[PDB]
């Protein structure tokens, strides 16, 4: 959702611009440049809150697999350190585990 | 028979069905406790503080089992509790904790884990137990201090005609000697009706004016009182008369008293009613006061005692009609 | 603010290149077939390690590990986030003084044939978006070669 | 509910219809043989690693 | 056991939840280090081995209410820190003296880590103290008066990552809800 | 597209109040908190406390104890700091019995012991206090917990019938409890966007609604629900209004709440439920729920939510006055 | 400065003087202690129970001077108290039994009858000791749930023209999120006026309606709303001029806002009043009430905000005057 919801955000900044580009002397003549600076930070909000969003999500998702994923590390670690410190388990599967 | 929406002595019976709501919560239980009377709640905690006596006491016989101390001669290992010989004998171990009286013959030593739980298992629940206790005994000693009303109305009713205009009466007397502050006591009347419009009503509810001083719901009642109804353009009775007042009727006077007995200091009710059968025409309700040399004492054995005096056979319209024409 | 993000990034991947250098320690008490432990010292009656033995314990380096672990992960992980941060706000003031100073540009023929419409789209199109990345990937120049 | 529910599905399955059957038998199964054995070959190099470090 | 009157944030929101979470690591070591040092001996000798493992639990137990003495504005309340940071500072130098006349000296180990823990430990109750100069809740004639964030006043701020506590800034608790209500309700620009 | 409703249906009116300076609150709201926990909840409020008020203060013993060195093996040569005190597990045993009085008896406080003696004062005032609260804490929560039922019932939509000749609006209040609701006042407001004829503009003024009772007072005697005929007319600020703009999109809030006494508890309750312009069903009419039976009356409290259309007029209530005048 | 019947905060600073003898009761001091402090009330009964565990403690260390038991060695005699030996246990004796630990090692024999006389002199003492101290923690249960000022009074009036019709007002909210049941509020203006029959009035209670839709004194709060009292040909303040808005005018408003307390059941009372200074004459409040997509929405910064509006400064009788001359 976040990266349609952005991405549809993505148009209008670009678009606004255009419209800038493409009616710049009329714009200037009814001298309304108060009106238009508003709607570029209107429309920049929308981009760059969205993008703050998404930047969010991808940080999270990366970091709650990242710690579940660090639990992987000491559980198994614990588990071979066990079994070579009683099973007598070689340090080959002790190395590999740890790989 | 007929069905009435008020019984004599109150407790209104109306069949509320269809009902659609939660069963119970644990709510209700310990307020059925609560509400219960002196010599039921007597015996339930009684079954309750004895239950703990019991419960409890069947964990330690256990446990005491298990330690082998029961076993006869002098053990390997210093007992769980000392001095624990038998089952019976460890009732008395178990009543010196949730009571705590904790004679000492019976001794709690260490090296016994299990035993330090129950004694922590049985604690927690013995000051809860008692904590109910003191609760229960705290809820049903303050509302107690108010549990009956003793303020009567008339058993019949009786209508007359009173400066001029007639109107229904009712008595109004109270025999508990505190006096009951800021007496405002709504009459009503129900009666089926079928709107104009023909919406139909099978009981409306439309109270009448107690015709007071003030004009106002507010009474003050040392006395026995007999707060009448004046009878008017817009009274629900301005189309009565004293011959619609047979078993088969629709009329339905209901008086509701609210306030709060000085000393109890919390609102107490009272519903009393009479039906069309009930009430006396053209009957004028005893005089019960009397000032006496010294204090004046009401006769109130002769509160209901209906004396006949006459009156006109004619309707509230029926009269005034009569009497604008006359 | 960028300064910052590379400062917790170098010391991100400092702190995480033990993580392997743990591996090391670990095979090593592993490594040791006798592997039997003694301190050879007790001041008071009660025997007090050195700092040399208890940094070779295996189940010790093991729980280090794990403390590690977790920390290198959340420091590098934030540096990317404080860097995007700081990026997705230069969007901002970039836009805004391109839209600033395309408001009191000329209008010239020229000004307008040299300088098309595409053109003026594409810089706010392709080139702030291009520098956004390049302050998003700023830091990543400031440490490959460290790791490296 | 079920707007949000309709779309919300991956399509594992369409995906996978269009996809495979641009892709024919041969080399589909070619990939996905190739692939895990590559994969398994990896695996390998850290037994043998592991033994002549044993 | 709105929200904007509920984030005021005390002075050195940063210098403690780094410390506190410093003392979390060199701390867990100690627990390694009663371990270890109870191998040898037949007995258990938790002597080295129970403080710590109950110290652990005590500034986890103290973090979360500092998190909870800010989420609700009580400035009075935090003088259980104070009446427990400066306790500590007590017993933690008397095992310093002790072991020092012992001329335990740098070489063990233990007493290499009671010396980081008087450190680590003289820091709290400064930078505990460090509030009273700020909101002098206690001991103190006039409150300064303190005002949340203006940003946080509109009910319109919602991605409040740089609004959270240091603890917080990291673990993306902040995007936890917006996370949790997408998985029913669509996200719009609302 | 939902708009904001000043109470509830359910009535949990929320309001945002911002812009509040932080009122100061002291601790004594905690402990008053406490009372308001819930009998679960608060079932293990005080028992953690009064576990750890066990606990806590034996373990100041247990280090009282090492100081005498009794704490020590087995030596008759000191006088002990207390009787037969061994290990930090006999330490909960001596102060269990103190702060719950049971005195087993073998575990014995002696002579010659100052500290000790401040040890067997200062735990016992604590526990004394500590039982206090608890036991306040029941004393107060058994009383009020009865009245913590809403057993109310108003009608989820509006009708608007006419009665009488007059359209009066009409919404039907059953009662779920057996225990009668004493001194029962329904009071009516209405809540509009009005912009005064002075030209000021009130946001939310709420205009209360006469009752139409038999005696024009808010007081009425509840035995089964019935109807609040509320009278609309010229001097009603309904008089203006039509079904035309009933629409959910009018700023046009009601708000009615019946006030009373438990009669059990005495203890005063309010009803707070709103209606808005949408939820109402112009020209429906109420199903009479009370039925005639031999026995008693029966209450088809099923049927009390059941909106049933009848001939009703649709012409403005400011201009129905016209039929009147013309006839 | 002039002297005031109720400061803004509601202090009410009143100089009663004048007072005959009052009655003074001995029990008023329970109601003291029962009012006081909760620190206070921490040290009140702790010193007691203190001076309790000390007090017949006092006594026993002569009693076993008396027996002949205090004397070193053991002989025949049989001690008033077993293993009875000096203040030190005999302090710990006190401690067994008012708190009712039980220790044991001081144990009861029947050697003499003041013991007994001694073990009862107590014995009611401490069960009446906790049971003065339980019902003061169990009063100061409810009186800490008060906590009564939970609401706003508006710091100035205002003075701005209603639907076209000239009338005072003013504006409250509640700070609390619990609910005010049965409002109910009183305007009162307490002024210096005189008789005809030569009365002067001191501060004579002149009550304002609060021009409610129902006619009644009733309301109800769940926002910040301003009360506006109809200032009519029917009000004293008819008479009232702009130019009369100093801080020396002779003249008050007094309001008292009762109301139920839901959640603590017992009401409480909103002192208030405003002085002729804080009269902001052509004077709007600009409006707090905003809605929001979760709810409405209340700014309460916006309570004292004042927006000035165009007012005819003459007075209310001279502009209704010429109102029927416009």
């Amino acid at each position: 959702d976040l990266q349609q919801l952005d991405d549809t955000t993505q148009l209008p900044l670009v678009s606004h611009f255009a419209e800038t580009v493409e009616g710049l002397t009329t714009i200037r003549a009814f001298r309304y440049e108060a009106r238009f600076q508003q709607k570029l930070l209107e429309y920049t909000d929308s981009n760059n809150i969205a993008s703050l969003f998404l930047t969010a999500a991808n940080r999270w998702l990366e970091v709650c697999m990242e710690y579940i994923g660090a639990c992987v590390v000491l559980i198994a670690a614990a588990t071979s350190i066990s079994n070579s410190l009683h099973r007598e388990l070689s340090a080959g599967l002790v190395g590999l585990g740890l790989t | 028979r007929r069905a009435r929406f008020v019984s004599k002595k109150g407790n209104c019976n109306v069949a509320h069905k269809n009902i659609r709501e939660q069963g119970r919560f644990l709510q209700d239980v310990f307020t059925t406790l609560v509400d219960l009377k002196w010599p039921h709640t007597l015996l339930i905690f009684t079954m309750s503080f004895l239950c703990s006596w019991l419960l409890f006491a069947m964990v330690w016989w256990l446990i005491a089992f298990a330690h082998g101390d029961l076993a006869p001669g002098e053990g390997t290992n210093v007992p769980c509790v000392t001095s624990i010989h038998s089952f019976s004998s460890a009732f008395l171990f178990s009543i010196e904790v949730q009571v705590t009286i904790g004679f000492g013959g019976r001794m709690v030593t260490e090296e016994c884990p299990l035993a330090i739980l129950i004694l922590i298992v049985q604690n927690i629940v013995g000051l809860m137990i008692n904590a109910i206790m003191l609760g229960c005994i705290f809820m049903k000693t303050a509302q107690a201090h108010r549990r009956a009303e003793t303020l009567i109305f008339s058993k019949h009713a009786v209508i007359t005609l009173r400066h001029g205009r007639l109107c229904f009466m009712l008595r109004v007397g109270d025999l508990r000697k505190s006096m009951i502050i800021s007496a405002t006591i709504h009459m009503q009347v129900v009666r089926k009706t079928t709107s104009p419009e023909g919406e139909v009503v099978p009981l409306h509810q439309v109270d009448i004016p107690m015709e007071n001083g003030v004009g106002g719901n507010s009474i003050f009642l040392v006395a026995p009182l007999i707060i009448y109804h004046v009878i008017d353009s817009n009274s629900p009775l301005y189309d009565l008369a004293p011959s619609d007042l047979h078993h088969h009727q629709d009329l339905e006077i209901i008086v509701i008293l609210e306030g709060v007995v000085e000393t109890t200091g919390i609102t107490t009710q009272a519903r009393t009613s009479y039906l069309a059968d009930e009430i006396l025409w053209g009957q004028r309700f005893v005089p019960i006061v009397a000032e006496e040399d010294g204090r004046y004492s009401v006769d109130y054995s002769k509160f209901g005692n209906t004396v006949k005096v006459p009156t006109p056979l004619c309707t509230a319209r029926q009269l005034d009609e009569d009497r604008s024409l006359l | 603010r960028l300064i910052l993000s590379s400062t917790f990034r170098i010391l991100a991947d400092l702190l995480g290149f033990a993580g392997p250098l743990c591996i090391f320690g670990i095979v090593d008490h592993l490594g040791k077939e006798n592997h039997v432990f003694q301190p050879k010292t007790q001041f008071l009656g009660v025997y007090f390690v050195s700092s040399q033995e208890f940094l070779g314990n295996a189940y010790v380096l093991a729980v280090l590990l794990f403390l590690a672990l977790l920390l290198q992960r959340t420091f590098l992980q934030a540096s990317y986030y404080v860097a995007i941060e700081t990026g997705i706000n230069l969007r901002g003031a970039i836009q805004t003084k391109i839209y600033n100073k395309i408001m009191h540009m000329s209008t010239s023929n020229l000004s307008m044939g040299e300088m098309t419409a595409g053109q003026i789209c594409n810089l706010v199109a392709i080139d702030t978006n291009q520098l956004m990345w390049f302050f998003f990937l700023c830091p990543n120049l400031w440490t490959m070669p460290v790791q490296i | 509910l079920s707007s949000v529910l309709h779309q919300r599905a991956k399509i594992p399955w369409r995906a996978c219809t269009k996809y495979l059957s641009s892709a024919g038998i041969l080399l589909l199964s070619l990939l996905v043989f190739s692939q895990l054995l590559k994969h398994m070959v990896l695996v390998a190099i850290d037994y043998w690693l592991a033994k002549w470090t044993d | 056991w709105i929200h904007h009157s509920t984030w005021l944030h005390f002075p050195g929101h940063n210098l403690r939840w780094i410390l506190t979470f410093i003392l979390l690591f060199v701390l867990v070591c100690e627990i390694a280090e009663g371990i270890l040092s109870d191998g040898v001996t037949e007995s258990r000798h938790l002597h080295l081995y129970m403080p710590a493992g109950m110290a652990f639990m005590a500034a986890i137990t103290s973090v979360v209410y500092y998190h909870n003495i800010e989420t609700s504005n009580f400035p009075k309340l935090l003088i259980a820190l104070l009446i427990y940071w400066t306790l500590a500072f007590i017993t933690k130098t008397i095992k310093f003296v002790k072991f020092y006349d012992h001329a335990i000296g740098f070489s063990q180990l233990r007493f290499c880590l009671t010396g980081l823990l008087v450190i680590l430990y003289g820091m709290l109750l400064l930078v505990e103290v460090n509030v009273i100069r700020v909101r002098r809740y206690i001991f103190f004639k006039t409150p300064r008066e303190v005002k949340p964030p203006e940003d946080l006043q509109d009910l319109g701020v919602r991605f409040l990552q740089p609004f959270v506590n240091l603890l917080s800034k990291g673990t993306y608790w902040w995007m936890n809800a917006f996370i949790k209500t997408a998985h029913k309700k669509p996200i719009d620009l609302r």
